[PDB]
Protein backbone atom coordinates (compact mmCIF):
# COMPACT_ATOMS: atom_id res chain seq x y z
CA UNK A 1 0.00 0.00 0.00
CA UNK A 2 1.12 3.54 -0.70
CA UNK A 3 2.80 5.79 1.83
CA UNK A 4 0.44 8.18 3.59
CA UNK A 5 1.46 11.71 4.55
CA UNK A 6 -0.41 13.55 7.34
CA UNK A 7 -0.52 17.20 6.29
CA UNK A 8 -2.06 19.99 8.42
CA UNK A 9 -3.01 23.40 7.03
CA UNK A 10 -2.72 26.23 9.58
CA UNK A 11 -2.98 30.02 9.57
CA UNK A 12 -5.17 32.97 10.53
CA UNK A 13 -8.87 33.28 9.75
CA UNK A 14 -9.56 33.97 6.07
CA UNK A 15 -6.05 33.47 4.66
CA UNK A 16 -7.26 30.75 2.27
CA UNK A 17 -6.59 27.45 4.04
CA UNK A 18 -9.83 25.88 2.82
CA UNK A 19 -9.72 27.50 -0.63
CA UNK A 20 -6.22 26.03 -1.12
CA UNK A 21 -7.29 22.60 0.07
CA UNK A 22 -10.50 22.52 -1.98
CA UNK A 23 -8.53 23.58 -5.07
CA UNK A 24 -6.17 20.69 -4.46
CA UNK A 25 -8.97 18.16 -3.89
CA UNK A 26 -11.87 19.44 -6.03
CA UNK A 27 -10.19 21.73 -8.64
CA UNK A 28 -12.64 24.61 -8.00
CA UNK A 29 -12.75 28.00 -6.21
CA UNK A 30 -15.68 30.03 -4.76
CA UNK A 31 -15.36 33.54 -3.20
CA UNK A 32 -17.86 32.61 -0.48
CA UNK A 33 -16.57 32.44 3.08
CA UNK A 34 -17.51 29.24 4.90
CA UNK A 35 -15.59 29.30 8.22
CA UNK A 36 -14.03 25.98 9.11
CA UNK A 37 -14.60 23.97 12.28
CA UNK A 38 -12.35 21.09 11.15
CA UNK A 39 -12.32 19.15 7.87
CA UNK A 40 -10.35 16.15 6.68
CA UNK A 41 -9.62 15.16 3.09
CA UNK A 42 -7.80 12.42 1.19
CA UNK A 43 -6.16 12.58 -2.21
CA UNK A 44 -3.89 10.24 -4.14
CA UNK A 45 -1.01 11.98 -6.00
CA UNK A 46 2.35 11.26 -7.68
CA UNK A 47 5.35 13.23 -6.40
CA UNK A 48 8.83 12.79 -7.93
CA UNK A 49 7.81 9.48 -9.50
CA UNK A 50 6.29 8.11 -6.28
CA UNK A 51 2.58 7.49 -5.70
CA UNK A 52 1.30 8.50 -2.27
CA UNK A 53 -1.79 9.44 -0.30
CA UNK A 54 -2.26 12.92 1.18
CA UNK A 55 -4.31 12.96 4.38
CA UNK A 56 -5.04 16.66 4.84
CA UNK A 57 -6.39 18.31 7.99
CA UNK A 58 -7.94 21.72 7.29
CA UNK A 59 -8.04 23.59 10.61
CA UNK A 60 -9.86 26.62 12.01
CA UNK A 61 -8.13 29.98 12.12
CA UNK A 62 -10.22 31.21 15.09
CA UNK A 63 -7.85 32.71 17.65
CA UNK A 64 -10.34 32.06 20.44
CA UNK A 65 -9.61 28.30 20.14
CA UNK A 66 -5.82 28.71 20.00
CA UNK A 67 -5.58 26.50 23.10
CA UNK A 68 -7.07 23.45 21.27
CA UNK A 69 -4.38 22.98 18.59
CA UNK A 70 -1.96 20.75 20.50
CA UNK A 71 -3.39 17.34 19.61
CA UNK A 72 -3.59 17.91 15.89
CA UNK A 73 -0.07 19.37 16.00
CA UNK A 74 1.27 16.24 17.77
CA UNK A 75 -0.47 14.03 15.19
CA UNK A 76 0.45 15.98 12.05
CA UNK A 77 3.62 15.13 10.12
CA UNK A 78 3.98 18.35 8.11
CA UNK A 79 2.45 21.79 8.24
CA UNK A 80 1.39 24.24 5.55
CA UNK A 81 1.73 27.62 7.27
CA UNK A 82 -0.49 30.01 5.34
CA UNK A 83 -0.74 33.79 5.40
CA UNK A 84 -2.39 36.15 2.90
CA UNK A 85 -0.10 38.54 1.00
CA UNK A 86 -2.64 41.39 1.46
CA UNK A 87 -2.92 40.91 5.28
CA UNK A 88 0.14 41.96 7.31
CA UNK A 89 -1.52 40.71 10.49
CA UNK A 90 -1.76 37.18 9.06
CA UNK A 91 1.98 37.33 8.37
CA UNK A 92 2.66 38.35 11.99
CA UNK A 93 0.39 35.53 13.17
CA UNK A 94 2.58 33.10 11.18
CA UNK A 95 5.49 33.38 13.62
CA UNK A 96 3.10 32.38 16.41
CA UNK A 97 1.94 29.22 14.65
CA UNK A 98 5.53 28.20 13.88
CA UNK A 99 6.63 28.71 17.49
CA UNK A 100 3.56 26.82 18.69
CA UNK A 101 4.23 23.81 16.42
CA UNK A 102 7.90 23.72 17.43
CA UNK A 103 7.01 23.91 21.12
CA UNK A 104 4.29 21.23 20.94
CA UNK A 105 6.38 18.76 18.89
CA UNK A 106 9.48 19.57 20.97
CA UNK A 107 11.60 19.77 17.83
CA UNK A 108 13.51 22.25 15.72
CA UNK A 109 13.07 19.87 12.82
CA UNK A 110 9.36 19.92 11.91
CA UNK A 111 8.56 19.67 8.17
CA UNK A 112 6.76 22.82 7.13
CA UNK A 113 6.24 25.13 4.17
CA UNK A 114 5.51 28.83 4.37
CA UNK A 115 2.71 29.78 1.97
CA UNK A 116 1.82 33.31 0.87
CA UNK A 117 -1.69 32.99 -0.55
CA UNK A 118 -3.89 35.40 -2.60
CA UNK A 119 -1.06 36.37 -4.97
CA UNK A 120 -3.69 37.18 -7.61
CA UNK A 121 -4.67 40.29 -5.60
CA UNK A 122 -3.32 43.79 -6.27
CA UNK A 123 -3.57 45.03 -2.66
CA UNK A 124 -0.27 43.41 -1.67
CA UNK A 125 1.13 44.44 1.73
CA UNK A 126 3.69 41.68 2.44
CA UNK A 127 6.81 41.77 0.26
CA UNK A 128 8.14 38.64 -1.40
CA UNK A 129 11.50 39.43 0.18
CA UNK A 130 9.93 39.63 3.66
CA UNK A 131 8.56 36.09 3.39
CA UNK A 132 11.70 34.62 1.80
CA UNK A 133 13.74 36.08 4.65
CA UNK A 134 11.41 34.63 7.29
CA UNK A 135 11.40 31.25 5.54
CA UNK A 136 15.19 31.35 5.37
CA UNK A 137 15.38 32.21 9.08
CA UNK A 138 13.19 29.13 9.69
CA UNK A 139 15.04 26.81 7.30
CA UNK A 140 11.86 26.03 5.33
CA UNK A 141 10.65 26.62 1.76
CA UNK A 142 8.42 29.54 0.78
CA UNK A 143 5.82 29.23 -2.01
CA UNK A 144 3.51 31.94 -3.39
CA UNK A 145 0.00 30.74 -4.21
CA UNK A 146 -3.44 31.70 -5.43
CA UNK A 147 -6.36 29.43 -4.63
CA UNK A 148 -8.27 31.57 -7.14
CA UNK A 149 -6.00 31.07 -10.16
CA UNK A 150 -4.44 27.73 -8.93
CA UNK A 151 -0.94 29.25 -9.18
CA UNK A 152 1.37 27.28 -6.93
CA UNK A 153 -1.35 25.11 -5.31
CA UNK A 154 0.03 21.66 -6.18
CA UNK A 155 3.56 22.94 -5.67
CA UNK A 156 2.82 24.04 -2.10
CA UNK A 157 1.41 20.66 -1.06
CA UNK A 158 3.97 18.66 -3.03
CA UNK A 159 6.86 20.64 -1.55
CA UNK A 160 5.54 19.85 1.93
CA UNK A 161 5.60 16.13 1.04
CA UNK A 162 9.21 16.50 -0.08
CA UNK A 163 10.05 18.14 3.24
CA UNK A 164 8.46 15.22 5.14
CA UNK A 165 10.31 12.77 2.89
CA UNK A 166 13.68 14.32 3.72
CA UNK A 167 12.83 14.27 7.44
CA UNK A 168 12.09 10.53 7.33
CA UNK B 1 -42.13 39.28 24.89
CA UNK B 2 -43.11 37.67 21.61
CA UNK B 3 -43.16 33.92 21.02
CA UNK B 4 -42.28 32.24 17.72
CA UNK B 5 -42.33 28.61 16.58
CA UNK B 6 -40.42 26.39 14.16
CA UNK B 7 -41.93 23.18 12.80
CA UNK B 8 -38.88 20.95 12.28
CA UNK B 9 -38.61 18.27 9.61
CA UNK B 10 -35.98 15.56 9.00
CA UNK B 11 -35.56 14.60 5.33
CA UNK B 12 -39.07 16.05 4.94
CA UNK B 13 -40.62 13.83 7.66
CA UNK B 14 -42.09 15.93 10.50
CA UNK B 15 -40.28 15.83 13.83
CA UNK B 16 -42.08 18.39 15.99
CA UNK B 17 -42.50 21.98 17.09
CA UNK B 18 -39.97 24.14 18.94
CA UNK B 19 -41.18 27.44 20.36
CA UNK B 20 -39.05 30.36 21.53
CA UNK B 21 -39.45 33.33 23.82
CA UNK B 22 -37.70 36.40 22.37
CA UNK B 23 -36.32 38.86 24.91
CA UNK B 24 -37.73 42.00 23.31
CA UNK B 25 -37.62 43.62 26.77
CA UNK B 26 -33.79 43.42 26.77
CA UNK B 27 -32.67 43.20 23.10
CA UNK B 28 -35.56 44.68 21.12
CA UNK B 29 -33.79 45.12 17.77
CA UNK B 30 -32.35 41.61 17.70
CA UNK B 31 -35.59 40.02 18.90
CA UNK B 32 -37.48 41.93 16.19
CA UNK B 33 -35.13 40.70 13.47
CA UNK B 34 -35.77 37.09 14.50
CA UNK B 35 -39.54 37.63 14.93
CA UNK B 36 -39.90 39.20 11.47
CA UNK B 37 -37.73 36.52 9.86
CA UNK B 38 -39.91 33.84 11.49
CA UNK B 39 -43.09 35.37 10.07
CA UNK B 40 -41.59 36.07 6.64
CA UNK B 41 -43.33 39.44 6.64
CA UNK B 42 -40.47 41.28 4.90
CA UNK B 43 -40.82 38.82 2.01
CA UNK B 44 -38.00 36.55 3.18
CA UNK B 45 -37.05 34.57 6.26
CA UNK B 46 -36.47 31.22 7.87
CA UNK B 47 -39.22 29.10 6.29
CA UNK B 48 -37.62 26.31 4.26
CA UNK B 49 -34.05 26.87 5.47
CA UNK B 50 -32.06 24.18 7.25
CA UNK B 51 -29.91 23.63 10.36
CA UNK B 52 -26.56 23.30 8.61
CA UNK B 53 -24.30 22.79 11.65
CA UNK B 54 -25.28 20.49 14.50
CA UNK B 55 -22.63 19.54 17.06
CA UNK B 56 -23.76 17.24 19.88
CA UNK B 57 -22.70 18.58 23.25
CA UNK B 58 -22.74 22.17 22.01
CA UNK B 59 -25.36 23.66 19.72
CA UNK B 60 -27.62 23.54 16.66
CA UNK B 61 -27.05 26.36 14.15
CA UNK B 62 -29.17 27.49 11.23
CA UNK B 63 -30.78 30.40 9.46
CA UNK B 64 -29.01 30.76 6.10
CA UNK B 65 -32.02 31.29 3.85
CA UNK B 66 -30.19 33.22 1.14
CA UNK B 67 -27.44 30.83 0.02
CA UNK B 68 -28.63 27.60 1.69
CA UNK B 69 -25.06 26.60 2.41
CA UNK B 70 -24.00 27.98 5.82
CA UNK B 71 -22.41 31.15 4.48
CA UNK B 72 -25.36 33.47 3.89
CA UNK B 73 -28.32 35.01 5.64
CA UNK B 74 -29.45 38.64 5.95
CA UNK B 75 -31.24 40.78 8.54
CA UNK B 76 -34.31 42.92 8.18
CA UNK B 77 -32.03 45.99 8.61
CA UNK B 78 -29.61 45.20 5.79
CA UNK B 79 -27.11 42.39 5.18
CA UNK B 80 -25.70 42.81 8.70
CA UNK B 81 -26.44 44.84 11.86
CA UNK B 82 -24.51 45.77 14.99
CA UNK B 83 -24.30 43.90 18.30
CA UNK B 84 -27.18 45.42 20.33
CA UNK B 85 -25.84 44.44 23.77
CA UNK B 86 -24.26 41.54 25.62
CA UNK B 87 -26.45 41.72 28.73
CA UNK B 88 -27.66 38.09 28.55
CA UNK B 89 -25.27 35.18 28.85
CA UNK B 90 -25.00 31.67 27.40
CA UNK B 91 -26.09 30.01 30.63
CA UNK B 92 -27.29 26.58 29.55
CA UNK B 93 -29.31 24.49 27.13
CA UNK B 94 -32.07 26.26 25.26
CA UNK B 95 -30.38 29.65 24.91
CA UNK B 96 -31.00 31.34 21.53
CA UNK B 97 -28.13 33.52 20.32
CA UNK B 98 -26.89 35.15 17.08
CA UNK B 99 -24.14 33.68 14.96
CA UNK B 100 -21.62 36.10 13.48
CA UNK B 101 -18.26 36.49 11.78
CA UNK B 102 -16.82 38.96 14.32
CA UNK B 103 -18.05 42.22 15.88
CA UNK B 104 -21.19 43.81 14.38
CA UNK B 105 -21.95 41.16 11.76
CA UNK B 106 -25.34 39.82 12.83
CA UNK B 107 -27.50 38.71 9.88
CA UNK B 108 -29.98 35.88 10.19
CA UNK B 109 -27.92 32.88 11.33
CA UNK B 110 -28.56 31.82 14.91
CA UNK B 111 -27.81 28.93 17.21
CA UNK B 112 -29.65 27.08 19.99
CA UNK B 113 -27.36 25.91 22.77
CA UNK B 114 -27.64 22.32 23.96
CA UNK B 115 -25.23 23.04 26.85
CA UNK B 116 -23.64 25.98 28.63
CA UNK B 117 -21.26 27.82 26.21
CA UNK B 118 -19.85 30.54 28.45
CA UNK B 119 -16.81 31.40 26.29
CA UNK B 120 -19.28 32.86 23.73
CA UNK B 121 -20.40 35.45 26.32
CA UNK B 122 -19.76 39.00 25.12
CA UNK B 123 -19.15 37.78 21.56
CA UNK B 124 -22.62 36.57 20.45
CA UNK B 125 -25.84 38.41 21.31
CA UNK B 126 -28.20 36.23 23.36
CA UNK B 127 -31.77 37.23 22.60
CA UNK B 128 -34.13 34.34 23.35
CA UNK B 129 -34.67 30.87 24.78
CA UNK B 130 -36.58 27.71 23.96
CA UNK B 131 -39.96 27.73 25.68
CA UNK B 132 -41.48 24.45 24.44
CA UNK B 133 -40.03 21.64 22.44
CA UNK B 134 -36.57 21.33 23.93
CA UNK B 135 -36.94 17.58 23.42
CA UNK B 136 -37.16 18.31 19.65
CA UNK B 137 -33.82 20.14 19.84
CA UNK B 138 -32.37 17.24 21.77
CA UNK B 139 -33.69 14.87 19.09
CA UNK B 140 -31.97 16.94 16.37
CA UNK B 141 -28.54 16.29 17.91
CA UNK B 142 -28.02 12.76 16.62
CA UNK B 143 -28.16 14.04 13.04
CA UNK B 144 -25.01 16.06 13.75
CA UNK B 145 -21.36 15.25 14.19
CA UNK B 146 -18.09 16.48 15.66
CA UNK B 147 -17.58 19.08 12.92
CA UNK B 148 -21.30 19.78 12.54
CA UNK B 149 -22.05 18.31 9.11
CA UNK B 150 -25.50 16.74 9.26
CA UNK B 151 -26.44 13.24 8.12
CA UNK B 152 -30.04 14.14 7.20
CA UNK B 153 -31.50 17.46 6.06
CA UNK B 154 -32.93 19.19 9.15
CA UNK B 155 -35.28 21.91 7.93
CA UNK B 156 -37.60 24.60 9.23
CA UNK B 157 -40.70 23.34 7.39
CA UNK B 158 -42.87 26.12 8.82
CA UNK B 159 -42.44 28.97 11.27
CA UNK B 160 -44.40 31.92 12.55
CA UNK B 161 -45.46 34.01 15.52
CA UNK B 162 -47.70 32.60 18.28
C1 LIG C 1 -11.42 24.23 17.83
C2 LIG C 1 -12.62 23.45 17.35
N1 LIG C 1 -13.83 24.27 17.52
C3 LIG C 1 -14.73 24.21 18.58
C4 LIG C 1 -14.58 23.26 19.70
C5 LIG C 1 -14.28 23.75 20.97
C6 LIG C 1 -14.16 22.87 22.03
C7 LIG C 1 -14.32 21.53 21.79
N2 LIG C 1 -14.61 21.01 20.60
C8 LIG C 1 -14.74 21.84 19.56
C9 LIG C 1 -15.04 21.17 18.24
C10 LIG C 1 -16.20 20.21 18.43
O1 LIG C 1 -13.86 20.44 17.92
C11 LIG C 1 -13.76 20.07 16.56
C12 LIG C 1 -15.71 25.22 18.39
C13 LIG C 1 -15.36 25.89 17.17
C14 LIG C 1 -15.92 26.95 16.46
C15 LIG C 1 -15.30 27.39 15.28
C16 LIG C 1 -14.15 26.76 14.81
C17 LIG C 1 -13.58 25.71 15.48
C18 LIG C 1 -14.19 25.28 16.66
C19 LIG C 1 -15.90 28.48 14.51
C20 LIG C 1 -15.72 28.75 13.20
S1 LIG C 1 -16.70 30.08 12.73
C21 LIG C 1 -17.29 30.21 14.36
N3 LIG C 1 -16.76 29.35 15.18
C22 LIG C 1 -18.34 31.20 14.76
C23 LIG C 1 -19.63 30.92 13.95
N4 LIG C 1 -19.71 31.78 12.77
C24 LIG C 1 -20.35 31.40 11.65
O2 LIG C 1 -20.81 30.27 11.47
C25 LIG C 1 -20.53 32.47 10.66
C26 LIG C 1 -20.75 32.04 9.23
C27 LIG C 1 -21.89 32.60 10.00
C28 LIG C 1 -22.47 33.96 9.71
C29 LIG C 1 -20.85 31.15 14.83
O3 LIG C 1 -21.36 32.27 14.96
N5 LIG C 1 -21.36 30.09 15.53
C30 LIG C 1 -22.40 30.22 16.56
C31 LIG C 1 -21.74 29.91 17.88
C32 LIG C 1 -21.15 28.50 17.78
C33 LIG C 1 -20.15 28.40 16.62
N6 LIG C 1 -20.78 28.81 15.36
C34 LIG C 1 -19.68 26.97 16.45
O4 LIG C 1 -19.90 26.30 15.48
O5 LIG C 1 -19.04 26.54 17.54
C35 LIG C 1 -18.66 25.13 17.51
C36 LIG C 1 -18.19 24.78 18.93
C37 LIG C 1 -19.30 25.20 19.90
C38 LIG C 1 -18.04 23.26 19.03
C39 LIG C 1 -16.88 25.53 19.29
N1 LIG D 1 -8.63 36.49 -4.37
C1 LIG D 1 -8.46 35.43 -3.58
N2 LIG D 1 -9.34 35.16 -2.62
C2 LIG D 1 -9.01 34.05 -1.92
C3 LIG D 1 -7.92 33.23 -2.10
N3 LIG D 1 -7.94 32.19 -1.17
C4 LIG D 1 -9.02 32.41 -0.47
N4 LIG D 1 -9.71 33.52 -0.87
C5 LIG D 1 -10.96 34.03 -0.30
O1 LIG D 1 -10.73 34.36 1.05
C6 LIG D 1 -11.91 34.06 1.84
C7 LIG D 1 -11.52 33.13 2.96
O2 LIG D 1 -11.00 31.92 2.38
P1 LIG D 1 -11.06 30.56 3.21
O3 LIG D 1 -10.39 29.48 2.44
O4 LIG D 1 -12.44 30.32 3.69
O5 LIG D 1 -10.15 30.93 4.47
P2 LIG D 1 -9.71 30.06 5.72
O6 LIG D 1 -8.25 30.36 5.92
O7 LIG D 1 -10.10 28.66 5.33
N5 LIG D 1 -10.64 30.60 6.94
P3 LIG D 1 -11.03 29.80 8.31
O8 LIG D 1 -9.86 29.74 9.23
O9 LIG D 1 -12.13 30.48 9.04
O10 LIG D 1 -11.48 28.42 7.99
C8 LIG D 1 -12.95 33.52 0.85
O11 LIG D 1 -13.85 34.54 0.44
C9 LIG D 1 -12.09 33.01 -0.30
O12 LIG D 1 -12.77 33.00 -1.54
C10 LIG D 1 -6.98 33.52 -3.12
O13 LIG D 1 -5.96 32.90 -3.42
N6 LIG D 1 -7.35 34.66 -3.82
MG1 LIG E 1 -11.28 27.33 6.39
Amino acid sequence: SMTEYKLVVVGAVGVGKSALTIQLIQNHFVDEYDPTIEDSYRKQVVIDGETCLLDILDTAGQEEYSAMRDQYMRTGEGFLCVFAINNTKSFEDIHHYREQIKRVKDSEDVPMVLVGNKCDLPSRTVDTKQAQDLARSYGIPFIETSAKTRQGVDDAFYTLVREIRKHK
Amino acid sequence: NPTVFFDIAVDGEPLGRVSFELFADKVPKTAENFRALSTGEKGFGYKGSCFHRIIPGFMCQGGDFTRHNGTGGKSIYGEKFEDENFILKHTGPGILSMANAGPNTNGSQFFICTAKTEWLDGKHVVFGKVKEGMNIVEAMERFGSRNGKTSKKITIADCGQL
